[PDB]
């Protein structure tokens, strides 16, 4: 649960 | 290139703070698609786990026209992970005669939405009839909301059953726990990505399991961000490491449903963080593993990993499972 780095 | 992604992510997620500010920051995840278009003015947000569409624009000129597109082409947006880019406010070219919502939501008749006209009429309705408004601190956010059918989850897995039926018979996997993983790890959600790199539906990491199933199929490598948003190359990949998982790494546990426990556990955490709770001797590990109860072995993984989230994975796979296993 919401990136990506 | 992943430090091409890592910078693009970096970008991305500046870009939002700018216009949005750091506390409006929306971001797509595992069971959350977001969509920015319109110089990142409008979002489209679709939140899976509790069936809502929020669509949302801080442009300061003509706003319901930026969420009446913004509306319609999610509506009708084609089912196509491998496409689009959530990371992107470039406004992908989406639109379907079966789109991925349909069914899925309903409009203000109560009708099922997969072409213009009826999607243009009902963000009508909304604009006129459920615009909200509320403030940054700054600027005006303009937003509607769509509420999904009741059933929006069962629907969604239902474009998967055949998959999930063939990779079940593939690796001698149960259906029910297939559908488990994936109802907990994306909702079904075939856009979704993780901070940590997961990837799809059942929500694969390339380099650890991806890389780890690959071997057992013969192969050299890794398996592509592009095979892993299709679907059923996803399902039977996933499926193919809980196979793995069970046979190879985890085999040692002898209790059948203590052995499920630890690889629930390990799918999520890795099969060694798993062992570690025990021992730090991987044959010492599952030794004490095998001296011990299965609920003993589920109460000690759910009050006893390190991982906060694999602990309430476990709990949260476990209840999912029976709701799939009768048939
Ligand atoms: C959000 O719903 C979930 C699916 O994502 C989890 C989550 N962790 C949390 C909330 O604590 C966070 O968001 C992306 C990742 O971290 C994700 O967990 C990752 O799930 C996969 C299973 O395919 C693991 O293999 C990843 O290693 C795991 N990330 C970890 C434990 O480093």
């Amino acid at each position: 649960a919401x990136k990506x780095x | 290139d992943t430090n091409g992604f890592d910078i693009l992510m970096g970008q991305f997620a500046h870009n939002i703070e700018n216009i949005w500010g750091f506390k409006e920051v929306v971001i797509a995840g595992p069971k959350d698609y977001v969509k920015y278009t319109d110089q990142y003015q409008t979002r489209s947000h679709i939140n899976f786990d509790d069936g809502t569409i929020t669509i949302e624009t801080i442009a300061g000129t003509e706003p319901a026209a930026h969420l009446r597109r913004a509306i319609i082409k999610t509506l009708l947006m084609g089912d196509d992970p491998s496409s689009v880019d959530l990371y992107s406010d470039v406004d992908d070219i989406t639109i379907s005669k079966e789109p991925f919502l349909y069914g899925q939501v309903v409009d203000n008749t109560g009708q099922p939405i997969r072409w213009e006209g009826r999607a243009s009429n009902f963000a009508d309705y909304l604009l006129k009839n459920r615009l909200k408004s509320r403030s940054n601190g700054l600027r005006i956010i303009y937003s509607v909301t769509i509420n999904m059918v009741p059933n929006h989850l069962d629907k969604r897995a239902h474009k998967y059953l055949g998959m999930v039926r063939q990779a079940s018979r593939k690796y001698g996997v149960d259906e029910s726990l297939i559908l488990a993983i994936m109802q907990t790890q994306s909702s079904f959600n075939p856009y979704a990505v993780s901070r940590s790199d997961a990837l799809g539906l059942m929500q694969v990491v390339q380099h650890t399991a991806g890389k780890d199933v690959f071997r057992s199929q013969g192969k050299s490598g890794t398996p592509s961000r592009s095979f892993l948003f299709d679907p059923a190359s996803n399902i039977d990949t996933g499926t193919a490491y809980l196979a793995m998982l069970n046979n190879v790494y985890l085999g040692g546990i002898d209790n059948p449903t203590s052995r499920r426990y630890a690889v629930i556990t390990a799918y999520n955490g890795g099969a060694g963080s798993v062992l570690r709770v025990f021992s730090n001797d991987k044959i010492q590990a599952a030794n004490i593993i095998n001296t011990m109860t299965p609920g003993d072995v589920y109460q000690t993984l759910t009050t006893r990993h390190p991982s906060a989230e694999s602990r309430r994975y476990l709990y949260k796979v476990n209840t999912a499972q029976k709701s799939y296993r009768r048939r």
